[PDB]
RNA sequence: CCUCCGAACGGUAAGA
């Protein structure tokens, strides 16, 4: 057709690029650290009056001795899956530190039940969205749900309280 | 048989290079990391091991020992984002950067750890080797300031400052502080 | 594929000649939610793109001596400074050169 | 006497001379990779197998025939532009079990392709797209009135 | 049409209402994810050897299990429980959440010495960012204790459980390259030694966050090997990671069971250790039996190897082999165009559809159609 | 004999590691005397690891048996 | 104006310059006028695939300097 | 001003 504008993508060309920029802003870091470092005297006058004034000083130094926290977090199961008084310990979920992810809470029990649910089905599972099928390959999910104002989730009522329209209005 | 070359070759290529960061003046035309907390190694079994601290190594040893200079030296951003308060941590990230032959931004980076930490003394007499000259005279000068003013810091000064018509001023000023070191009162003796 | 870097797949060969690329080489295109868009580099009416010559990126010797005379006198200054102030030139000072 | 040349801008105005990683990568397999993008990619010199066999006590036959693996994954990689009708003007050749057509005999190109597409691929690919498009017509059959 | 070998793809022709988007997504759709497509993609990517960003550091599998028991110095620096929660959802109402003290393993196989460290809650005071703290103080403590033994006690190799500290590890031991700091493919149950009561005790209930040293090969060392005992040890941890209560009363096969206080595990003799290990790997494969509906008779011996050490790979319907004969006539064209009639047997474009349109599919959906009238919205 | 002969002519790291490139990044051209010569992912600060290589002791050079009984 | 080289590999070869606006019916006339055959007793095959005569040249992507297979009717 | 527009081959899968 009449082809559009088009930027050539230059790895070298950005890397000096970038390189330039990079000492342009450390110039101006040294600039601004030097006016900083400017304001304030390098003293870091006599001999004999200085002994003297040593000896004041020492005499004035003599006279001078005479679960709120994790309001947020989430957690990577399903609240159903835990069971009613049974006290659960959860892990933090492995994260690379070059990643900018919310912090998940999991419990390695519930994951391993969870993937051994999952093959069953996997198994079971013997050969709506607009081709569902593939929404685990494209987006690549486990249930989750956050942690409320004082390390609180309260959520199950409102599913119960769902549960409960549903059968009044099958009743 | 053909069997290919040793390693050793390899090494030895990739560590030409990595030059140096400064020059002896005297070649002609033709001629890091933490160590802030250890732990005394010593019936039951139950062993809180008392640990001491020797807060860093400051004389710089390791040198081009860096693979994926861009990922070390994001991995340190990292650290001091997340423990900002960690003063070695600051002293890698200015050593890495210093390493590269990237001398400003080194300086830099230390001049942020000295405001960020402090109440430290090896990011002090690091800042200092880093600035050049009346900048490192300022940067004692403020580490003399804030730090309690009784360190090492003070014959630093003393060593990088001048001739005797201002060491003696930055001694007396020195054993104007804490006067009870030996090593300052022998410092001004002579 | 000749002259393009071995890092992008290409044999990556240095040119003495006067190789052309042709305007039809510099084009292409891109799929997207709306279809698909056409670029190119040498959009207008330009002159016809030569791969670059080697020669113009080599310093000729007469340059590179006088360059070296000022740049090692420039040097020999600096290393007196060094000496007058008690330091090592940090990488910094010779910099520019 | 030091490295008395520096190439990086020769380097640069050839790929400014190219187009960029834009104008270069499509005369290339890169697309048909399907990579997002070429930032954080690296090569192999030498595979696995090519490695493991280059000291194993091999005829002079059999190590011809195994230098040849880097020629083949080059033709295979600038395939696009090597074999176009525009360069080698003349007949074109379809392989027998596939949609590619042969603009001359390339064979360091005919057997990556011939590995590329074993097992009846084309035909797959082709059924797959057929059962895809029949499944997203069957979801939607109450308002497209099919 | 489909270009395959640029990845593109177009429709020309006559449109009807509803037909022009819906094609357009599903053709988005289908070329960013489809099973033959995929193949093909891969298929280049290994004829042309270009990868993806993931240079593989060595990597501690079930293959290379054997070489973890040389004679080198080896940890296994462990950070799974170094944030720690509790929670429980009361049957009444909302759920409690009460953070608890961490730890840090640093557990070594050839001497058993279990270097613990100890994490207050306060450090979690005011920090957005939970796992990168948690990663690099892991790291910098296990800098810190590398440090205090002498060079013949120091690594040769560090193994992480967790593949999300490799690269703090390799920072914090930059002045260390002899160390080679590995990954670890299969999932050593190092979580569990904290489910015993005596670390639960210690940590749950402590503050002023202080190293401790441990030996998890009690008396084991007078009378079996080191690798034996590290053996032994998996095999425990694992039963624990799985019940941590049935593994309880397995450990007491009698109840006097002199479990002194001067170490952990109780005082039994070898040839009783033989019994209780078979029963403890009979107890870790009932229970994968019971969780992956599988048969404990029906195991190999090296099924058994990873259910132990790690896990195992599964296998989902996305996943697909596409690497009695039926004769179908079809109106064709022969090579120059001529419409003729053929019977093929090859079985390529034979897979039927049989979607929501079919006598048997609307057959099939209409059998319990009477179970369907229950719920009359009237 | 096979595991000690499988170590000295296996792929170490480093060798590993040369063997690759990046993609897209260009590298200077080191080594004047033959150009293509080329390290891989050894100092590229590409894709590596943070820490330099070790080499590994395997490969050391060592003199033959008659060699050394001539020495 | 375009270049295409039609080829019969008995021996034919002709090059015809043409437009890409051009359908093969004018590109069939060219040809006519460079090798003597009527330009409707003319056939330009791609190894199997007969080319059309109302399809414009661009729609073909027959590009500049591509052979067309030469064939008669 | 520049008008010299070339060609064929080196392009066979081997089988059933």
């Amino acid at each position: 057709e009449e082809p559009v504008t088009a930027d050539v993508i230059n790895p070298m060309a950005l890397r000096q690029r970038e390189e330039l920029r990079e000492k342009l802003a450390a110039a101006k870091e040294k600039r601004l650290l030097n006016q900083k470092l400017g304001k304030i005297k390098t003293l870091g006058d006599d001999t004999a009056a200085w002994i003297e004034r040593s000896r004041q000083l020492q005499k004035e130094k003599d006279l001078a001795e005479k679960a709120r926290d994790l309001q947020g977090l989430t957690v990577e199961h399903a609240i159903d899956s835990f069971r009613e008084g049974e006290t659960m310990i959860l892990t933090l979920k492995d994260k690379g530190v070059l990643q900018e992810e919310e912090d998940v809470l999991v419990n390695v029990n519930l994951v391993d039940k969870e993937r051994a649910e999952k093959n069953v089905e996997l198994r079971k599972k013997k050969p709506r969205s607009i081709l569902s099928k593939y929404d685990e390959e494209l987006e690549g999910r486990p249930h989750s749900f956050r942690l409320e104002q004082g390390g609180t989730a309260d959520g199950l009522r409102e599913r119960e309280l769902e549960e409960i329209r549903a059968k009044l209005r099958l009743q | 048989k053909l069997t290919p070359v040793p390693d050793s070759f390899f090494a030895k290529h990739l560590q030409t290079g990595e030059n140096h960061t400064s020059v002896d003046p005297r070649q002609t035309q033709f001629g890091r990391n933490t160590l802030m907390d250890m732990r005394l190694s010593q019936q039951t079994v139950v062993d809180p091991k008392g640990y001491l601290t020797d807060l860093n190594s400051m004389i710089p040893t390791h040198g081009g020992d860096i693979n994926d200079i861009k990922k070390a030296r994001l991995l340190l951003k990292s650290v001091r984002e997340t423990n900002p308060h960690h003063p070695p941590a600051w002293i890698a990230s200015a050593r890495l950067e210093e390493v590269t032959g990237k001398l400003q931004v080194a300086r830099n980076l230390i001049m942020k750890g000295t405001e960020m930490c402090p109440k430290s003394e090896d990011v002090w007499l690091e800042a200092a080797r880093l600035q050049p000259g009346d900048t490192a005279k300022a940067v004692v000068a403020q580490a003399v300031r804030h730090l309690p003013q009784s360190v090492r810091i003070y014959i630093r000064a003393a060593e990088l400052e001048t001739d005797i018509r201002a060491k003696k001023r930055v001694l007396r000023k020195a054993l104007e502080h804490v006067p009870n070191s030996v090593r300052l009162w022998k410092a001004a003796v002579e | 594929v000749f002259y393009t870097p071995k890092e992008l797949g290409g044999l990556g060969m240095l040119s003495m000649g006067h190789v052309l690329i042709p305007q039809s080489d510099l084009r292409w295109s891109k799929q997207t939610d709306v279809g698909i868009t056409h670029f190119r580099s040498g959009m207008s009416h330009e002159e016809d793109q030569l791969i670059p010559n080697l020669y113009r990126y080599i310093q000729p010797w007469e340059s590179e001596f006088i360059d070296s005379q000022r740049v090692w006198a420039e040097y020999a200054l600096k290393r007196q400074e060094a000496i007058a102030q008690n330091r090592r030139l940090t990488l910094e000072d010779l910099e520019d050169s | 006497d030091g490295k008395l040349w520096n190439l990086n801008n020769y380097r640069t105005d050839m790929i400014q001379a190219l187009g960029g990683v834009e104008g270069i990568l499509e005369h290339t397999l890169f697309k048909g990779t399907y990579f997002p993008t070429w930032e954080g990619l690296f090569w192999e010199k030498a595979s696995g197998f090519e490695e493991s066999m280059k000291w194993k006590k091999l005829t002079n036959a059999q190590r011809s025939g195994l230098n040849q693996i880097p020629n083949r994954r080059f033709t295979l990689w600038w395939s696009p532009t090597i074999n176009r009708a525009n360069v080698y003007v003349g007949f074109q050749v379809q392989l027998d079990l596939t949609g590619i057509f042969m603009h001359g005999k390339i064979p360091t190109l005919k057997i990556s392709l011939i590995q590329i597409f074993r097992a009846h691929l084309w035909q797959k690919i082709h059924e797959s797209i057929v059962m895809d498009l029949c499944q997203v017509f069957d979801q939607e059959l109450d308002a497209l009135e099919i | 049409a489909i270009d395959l070998a640029y990845n593109l793809h177009s429709a020309y022709g006559n449109w009807f209402p509803g037909s022009k988007p819906l094609i357009q997504q599903a053709m988005a759709k289908i070329m960013k994810a489809n099973p033959a497509l995929y193949v093909l993609r891969e298929r280049i990517r290994k004829g042309l050897q270009l990868y993806s960003s993931e240079p593989t550091e060595p990597y501690l599998s079930s293959q290379n299990y054997g070489e973890l028991f040389s004679n080198q110095i080896i940890w296994f620096v462990d950070d799974t429980n170094v944030y720690r929660v509790t929670i429980h959802k009361t049957f009444e109402g909302n759920l409690t959440t009460k953070p608890i003290n961490g730890a840090i393993f640093i557990f070594n196989p050839r001497t058993g010495q279990l270097f613990l460290k100890i994490i207050h809650t306060s450090v979690w005071a005011g920090q957005k960012r939970l796992g990168q703290l948690a990663k690099w103080k892991t790291a910098e403590e296990v800098a810190a204790l590398i440090r205090s033994l002498p060079v013949e006690e120091q690594p040769k190799q560090i193994i992480v459980t967790r593949k999300g500290m490799l690269d703090p590890l390799e920072v914090h031991l930059l002045d260390f390259p002899n160390i080679v700091i590995k990954g670890s493919e299969l999932q050593l149950p190092f979580q569990a030694c904290l489910k015993v009561e005596k670390f639960g005790d210690l940590i749950l209930k402590a503050t002023e966050p202080q190293m401790v040293l441990f030996n998890l090969y009690d008396d084991w060392l007078k009378t079996i090997s080191s690798y034996t005992a590290f053996s032994r040890l998996i095999l425990i941890l694992r039963a624990l990671h799985v019940n941590n209560d049935r593994a309880k009363v397995i450990l007491k096969p009698d109840k006097t069971t002199i479990t002194e206080p001067h170490h952990i595990w109780p005082t039994l003799t070898d040839e009783e250790w033989i019994k209780v290990e078979v029963q403890l790997k009979d107890l870790i494969l009932a229970d994968y039996g019971k969780k992956n509906n599988v048969n404990v008779a029906s195991l190999t011996q090296s099924e058994i190897r990873d259910i132990i050490l790690g896990m195992e790979i599964s296998a989902p319907s996305q996943q697909r082999q596409q690497i009695q004969l039926t004769a179908t006539q079809t109106r064709t064209v022969n090579k120059h165009g001529d419409e003729i009639i053929t019977s093929t047997t090859s079985n390529y474009e034979t897979q039927t559809f049989s979607s929501k349109t079919e006598w048997r599919v609307r057959a099939i959906s209409a059998a319990n159609l009477h179970l369907r009238t229950n719920h009359i919205y009237v | 004999r096979y595991r000690k002969m499988k170590e000295r002519l296996g792929l170490t790291e480093i060798r590993k590691q040369a063997n690759r490139m990046s993609f897209g990044e260009i590298e200077e051209d080191a080594y004047q005397e033959d150009l293509g010569f080329s390290l891989g992912h050894l100092g590229k600060s590409g894709s590596g690891r943070v820490r330099q290589t070790q080499v590994n002791e395997a490969t050391k050079a060592r003199i033959s048996k008659t060699l050394q009984r001539t020495l | 104006m375009i270049e295409v080289v039609c080829n019969d590999r008995l021996g034919k070869k002709v090059r015809v310059k043409c437009n890409t606006d051009d359908t093969i019916g004018d590109l069939k006339k060219l040809i006519a006028a460079q090798t003597g055959t009527r330009w409707n007793k003319i056939v330009l095959k791609k190894w199997y695939t007969i080319f059309k005569d109302h399809v414009s040249l661009g729609d073909y992507e027959i590009h500049d300097g591509m052979n067309l297979e030469l064939y008669y009717q």
